[PDB]
RNA sequence: UUGGCACCUCGAUGUCGGCUCAUCGCAUCCUGGGGCUGUAGUCGGUCCCAAGGGUUGGGCUGUUCGCCCAUUAAAGCGGUACGCGAGCUGGGUUCAGAACGUCGUGAGACAGUUCGGUCCCUAUCCGUCGUGGGCGUAGGAAAUUUGAGAGGAGCUGUCCUUAGUACGAGAGGACCGGGAUGGACAUACCUCUGGUGUACCAGUUGUCGUGCCAACGGCAUAGCUGGGUAGCUAUGUGUGGACGGGAUAAGUGCUGAAAGCAUCUAAGCAUGAAGCCCCCCUCAAGAUGAGAUUUCCCAACUUCGGUUAUAAGAUCCCUCAAAGAUGAUGAGGUUAAUAGGUUCGAGGUGGAAGCAUGGUGACAUGUGGAGCUGACGAAUACUAAUCGAUCGAAGACUUAAU
C-alpha cells in the first residue's frame, strides 16, 4: 500500500538510487498503489552520472512491495521491500538492465520491456 | 465468560482460593456470579483427581492452596490428598456434575444473591 | 419467479474451474413448504406463504416457542404440514405454479442463476458516531479534547433547533439489507444447501430469503 | 470438527494427492501457469513458513531469495493449481510458524536435516 | 447546564410514574407453607 | 465588501483563522440537454435550460486570501451571529513581564514589531438520535401482511471497437452504440490477507515460597519475548448506484389559421435532460381514516350484568445469546440439550511428566505431531432450568341488505 510521503529504492540502472513520491494516479482522491501503478516522484540519491540525475520530478511504475497482491486463485506474492521504476512516458524503462525480481502482474499493464528486462518475473 | 469485576491476577487468584476452600469445607455461601465461575474450576479440579497419574496430580497443584485439614484424631493431610483420596473415590462412577448450586435471598449490605455452592 | 427461506451456517470457499477461490455461504434450505396461495380477489394481491424449519407440536403448559401454540398449528395443518419456525411470502413468484402443500426444495436454483439475499443485519448494539456513522473523529493530540464525539450539532441562531437526520450515537444493526445480483455456485440436493457466491447478511444460525433478482 | 454442512460441500475440493510436511522444510512447488498461450510449469522452491485451519481453507507459506529479495509466497494447500510438493529436504525447527526469518541473510538461514 | 426554570408539581409527578418498586417474585413453600422467593431455599425451613 | 445611521443587546449577545458536522440558494466549476459561431470533427468562445450528484493532496504564512508543486471531469460563487467554542484548538488579536525602532523632558505611548502568557459548567425545557411502558383501533389472541406517507441512493474516468472510418493538402481526427476495466463513495461479511486477542500454548530474567534437587506458584506493564482460538475489525472479501417506463425544461418539429401568404400556436399533437414521477433499497395502519388475509378460543351464574374466574394466549420466575446500557428481541425450562460439567473433535501451540540411553557438565535422543488447549462442532441429563404464582374473552347501538 504505496501512498504518497512514502520512499522506495529504483531497480533500474537509471541513476536513481532512491526516490520518494507525491500523488498517485489514477484518480481524484485515489491514495494508495499496489504493482502495476504508476507515480510521480523525485529522486533523492543519485549515482554519479546517470541520465536522472537528484531532485527532477519523473514518472515510475511499482515492481515490488512488501504488501503485496493477492491472485486470483487465493495465491499470494509478498516481498521484503518496496522497489519501483522509472518510465519514459511510453510504459518504457529510462535504464538499460533491471535490478532484482518482479511481479508477473505488470505484464497485463503492458509493460512488458519492464517485464522483458527483468531477472526474474514471478 | 465472565470478568466479576476483578481484573486477571486479582481474579486468578480468587478463583483458586475459593476452589480450595470449597474443597475443605464442602459447602460453601457466596455470590451467584461466584459461583457460576468457581463451578468449572472445582468441577475441572476433581476430573484432574478422579485418574490420580502424578502427571495430573502435578498438574493440578497448579491451582489449589497449600492447606492442611486436621481430621478427626488428629490425622492431617493437604488438599491434594484429600482431592486424590477421599473425593476421587467418591465421584468414581459419576460422569459430570460433582456440585449443585442453591439459590438464596439476597444480603443485606447489598442486594447480592448469595448462594451455597457444594460438592454433591 | 424462484424463493427459498433457509438459514445461513457459514462461509468457506470453493476452488473455481480455472482455479479462481470462490467466497462462499453456506445456507441450508430445507422443508420449505407452502402454506397459502394469497389472491388478488380473495386479499387484493397475488403471493404465496413459505414455512421453513420444524417446530414441534402443540403440548400443554409450553414455555417456549419450541412448541407450536393452538393458534398456529390450525394454520399449518391447514396444509397438511409441520408446525414451523419461520414464515415469509413471495410476490415475485407465479402463484400459479406452486399448491397450498408443495415442498420447495433446494434444487429450485440451478447453478449460475442470479439471486438476492435478504436478511438481517449483526447486532452492534448502542455505538458511536464513528463506528455507526463512519465519521472522522478529531485530534488524538495537540491538546484537543474532541476525540470521537460528534461535532456541531447545528447552526446558531438561524434554526436554533437539531434538523431531523443529524447523525448521532445509538443501537447498530439489527436492520433488514438486500444484498442484490448475487450468484449460487452450486446446489446440493441430499444435504438440503445452496452455495452463494460472496457474504450475505447476518449472525450465524440466522434466517435468509432467497429469491430471484429484481434487476 | 467444524460445522459438518461445510466439511461436506466442500470434502470434494480437497486434495489427497498432495504429501505431508510441517514448517522449516525447504521444498519445491509446482504450479501450472496458463501464461501466453501455455500451461507451463514453474518449479517455485522455498522454505514453508507456516500453515493454517483446515479444511480447503489451509492456506501453507514459502519463503525463497531471488535476486537478494525475499520473496513469499502463499498458496492455498489444495489448490488444483499445484501440481506436486515434494519435500525436497526435511528441517529441524521447534516453532509453527517462522516469521523470525525476515530479518536474515545468508548462513544465518541455516537449516538442520532431518 | 442548570435547570433553565422549575419544575412543577404537575411534571415531577408525572416523571416518576414509572419509579416504583415492584412485589417480590414469592411463591408459598412446599414444606412449611410460609412465603419464600422462587428458586431460591426457604429461610424458614431450609427446604429445597 | 468598504461604509453611513445608532434601532435590541454594556446587572456580559466570546470576534479571527483552523478542526468535526453540515444545511440551503443558483448569478453552474464538472457532469446531462440545446440555439449558435468568424463551429469542417477533436478544438475552443458565447448564450439558454438546468442544483441530482460530485466538486483533491501538499510547500509558505496565525492567516482568510493569495502564490507555488503535483493531480482531477471539475478542483464553483455565496447565505447560514463573515454557520458551528455549554462540540474542540487557541497560532493571530486584546491584561499584567521583557526588549528593540520611533514619539514624549517624564510618567509612558504606538493596532509599529518581538519572546512569554489559567479556554469553567454534573443538561431542566424545546430540539435531535435510539430504545421501553400505558392506552385506542366495539370480543380476547398467535402469526403473515397491502401501502397513505417518509427516508437513502442519485457522481464519474480511461482503454478497446466501430475506425484511422467520416472530416481532413496535410497535420490531425467522432458523433453515435457496444464492450471492457478503474477512482471516489455507501453498504454487508470474516472464507482469504492482516490487526487485536489481560482465564490458549510456548521460551526466558531477577527475586520470594511450597523443606531439598527436579517440578510448580506469587510479584515485577499480562515482567518480558515468539505465536495465536472465538469474538470484534480494514487496509481484506462480495455487492451497489443496472435497466426501463410516464410526464416535462430550454430546444426541435408536424398540421394550422387570425393575417386566402407565411407562421411552433390559438385549437390538437408530437418529440426532447444526470432535472420531475415511477422504477431500485429501507421504515412505515398512533395512516385516531387506526386497513387486509389465515388460524385459535366460545359458559354460566345473572335477578339483570359496572359479573366471577377461566379459554386461546402470554407473563412472573429461572438456564441462556444469533440479541443487549437497563428494559426489549431471540434460543430454552425435565414430556428438557438452554447453560455448566463429562466424552469425542476442529483450530492453536509445538515434542508434557516419568522413564531408559549418551555427555564431566551445560544438554540431547526415543517413548509420543506427545502434552495442554477460553468462546468453536457433536453426543450425553451428570449438575442447574425442581415447586409454584399472576394476568388474560363472553363481544354496543343505529340503519340497510340477509
Ligand atoms: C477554573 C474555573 C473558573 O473559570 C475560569 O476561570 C474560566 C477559565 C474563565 O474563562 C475565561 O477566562 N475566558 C475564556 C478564555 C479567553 O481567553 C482569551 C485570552 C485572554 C485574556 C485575559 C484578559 C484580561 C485578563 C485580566 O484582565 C486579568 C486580571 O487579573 O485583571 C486576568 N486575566 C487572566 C485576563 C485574561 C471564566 C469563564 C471567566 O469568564 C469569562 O471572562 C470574561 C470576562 C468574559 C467571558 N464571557 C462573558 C465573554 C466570561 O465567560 C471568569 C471571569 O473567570 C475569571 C468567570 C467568573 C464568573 C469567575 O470568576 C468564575 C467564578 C471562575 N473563577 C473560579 O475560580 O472558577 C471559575 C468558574
Ligand atoms: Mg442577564
Amino acid at each position: 500500500m504505496i501512498q504518497q510521503e512514502t520512499r522506495l529504492k529504483v531497480a533500474d540502472n537509471s541513476g536513481a538510487r532512491e526516490v520518494l513520491t507525491i500523488k498517485v494516479l489514477g484518480g481524484s482522491g485515489r491514495k494508495t498503489a499496489n504493482i502495476g501503478d504508476v507515480i510521480v516522484c523525485t529522486v533523492k540519491n543519485a549515482t554519479p552520472g546517470g541520465v536522472v540525475k537528484k531532485g527532477d520530478v519523473v514518472k515510475a511504475v511499482i515492481v515490488r512491495t512488501k504488501s503485496g497482491v493477492r491472485r486470483n486463485d487465493g495465491s499470494y506474492i509478498k516481498f521484503d521491500e518496496n522497489a519501483c521504476v522509472i518510465i519514459r512516458d511510453d510504459k518504457g524503462p529510462r535504464g538499460t538492465r533491471i535490478f532484482g525480481p518482479v511481479a508477473r502482474e505488470l505484464r497485463e499493464g503492458n509493460f512488458m520491456k519492464i517485464v522483458s528486462l527483468a531477472p526474474e518475473v514471478l | 465468560y465472565r470478568k466479576l469485576g476483578r481484573t486477571s491476577d486479582q481474579r486468578k487468584a480468587m478463583l483458586r482460593d475459593l476452589a480450595t476452600s470449597l474443597i475443605i469445607s464442602e459447602r460453601i455461601e457466596t455470590t451467584e456470579a461466584r459461583a457460576k465461575e468457581v463451578r468449572s474450576v472445582v468441577e475441572k479440579l476433581i476430573t484432574l483427581g478422579k485418574k490420580g497419574d502424578l502427571a495430573s496430580r502435578r498438574n493440578a497443584a497448579k491451582t489449589l492452596r497449600n492447606v492442611e485439614i486436621l481430621n478427626e484424631d488428629e490425622t492431617t493431610q493437604t488438599a491434594l490428598q484429600k482431592l486424590f483420596g477421599e473425593i476421587a473415590e467418591r465421584y468414581t462412577e459419576r460422569q459430570g456434575g460433582y456440585t449443585r448450586i442453591l439459590k438464596q435471598g439476597p444480603r443485606r449490605g447489598d442486594g447480592a444473591e448469595s448462594v451455597i455452592i457444594e460438592l454433591v | 419467479t424462484k424463493g427459498i427461506l433457509g438459514r445461513k451456517i457459514g462461509m468457506t470457499q470453493v476452488f473455481g474451474e480455472n482455479g479462481e477461490l470462490i467466497p462462499v455461504t453456506v445456507v441450508e434450505a430445507k422443508e420449505n413448504v407452502v402454506l397459502q396461495k394469497k389472491t388478488v380477489e380473495v386479499d387484493g394481491y397475488n403471493a404465496i406463504q413459505v414455512g421453513f424449519e420444524d417446530k414441534k407440536a402443540y403440548k400443554k403448559d409450553a414455555k417456549s416457542n419450541k412448541y407450536a401454540n393452538k393458534p398456529a398449528e390450525g394454520h399449518a395443518k391447514k396444509a397438511d404440514a409441520a408446525p414451523k419456525r419461520f414464515i415469509r411470502e413471495f410476490r415475485n413468484v407465479d402463484v400459479d405454479a406452486y399448491e397450498v402443500g408443495q415442498e420447495v426444495s433446494v434444487d429450485t436454483f440451478v447453478a449460475g442463476d442470479v439471486i438476492d439475499v435478504t436478511g438481517v443485519s449483526k447486532g452492534k448494539g448502542f455505538q458511536g458516531a464513528i463506528k455507526r456513522h463512519g465519521q472522522s473523529r478529531g485530534p488524538m493530540s495537540h491538546g484537543s479534547h474532541f476525540h470521537r464525539a460528534p461535532g456541531s450539532v447545528g447552526m446558531a441562531s438561524d434554526a436554533s433547533r437539531v434538523f431531523k437526520g443529524q447523525k448521532m450515537p445509538g443501537r447498530m444493526g439489527g436492520n433488514t439489507v438486500t444484498v442484490q445480483n448475487l450468484e449460487v455456485v452450486q446446489v446440493d440436493t441430499e444435504n438440503k444447501v445452496i452455495l452463494v457466491k460472496g457474504n450475505v447478511p447476518g449472525p450465524k444460525k440466522g434466517l435468509v430469503e432467497i429469491r430471484t433478482s429484481i434487476k | 470438527t467444524n460445522h459438518k454442512l461445510i466439511e461436506a460441500v466442500t470434502k470434494s475440493q480437497l486434495r489427497t494427492d498432495l504429501p505431508s510436511f510441517r514448517p522449516g522444510d525447504t521444498l519445491r512447488v509446482h504450479v501450472r501457469i496458463i501464461e501466453g498461450t501455455r500451461e507451463r510449469i514453474q518449479v517455485f522452491e522455498g522454505v514453508v513458513i507456516k500453515r493454517r485451519g483446515g479444511g480447503v481453507s489451509e492456506t501453507f507459506t514459502v519463503r525463497k531469495i531471488s535476486s537478494g529479495v525475499g520473496v513469499e509466497r502463499t498458496f492455498p494447500l489444495h489448490t488444483p493449481k499445484i501440481e506436486k510438493i515434494e519435500v525436497k529436504r526435511r528441517g529441524k525447527v521447534r516453532r509453527a510458524k517462522l516469521y523470525y526469518l525476515r530479518s536474515l541473510r545468508g548462513k544465518a538461514a541455516r537449516i538442520q536435516e532431518i | 447546564a442548570v435547570p433553565k426554570r422549575r419544575t412543577s408539581k404537575t411534571r415531577k409527578n408525572k416523571r416518576r410514574t414509572h419509579f416504583k418498586i415492584s412485589v417480590p417474585g414469592m411463591t408459598e413453600c412446599p414444606n412449611c407453607g410460609e412465603y419464600k422467593l422462587s428458586h431460591r431455599v426457604c429461610k424458614n425451613c431450609g427446604s429445597y
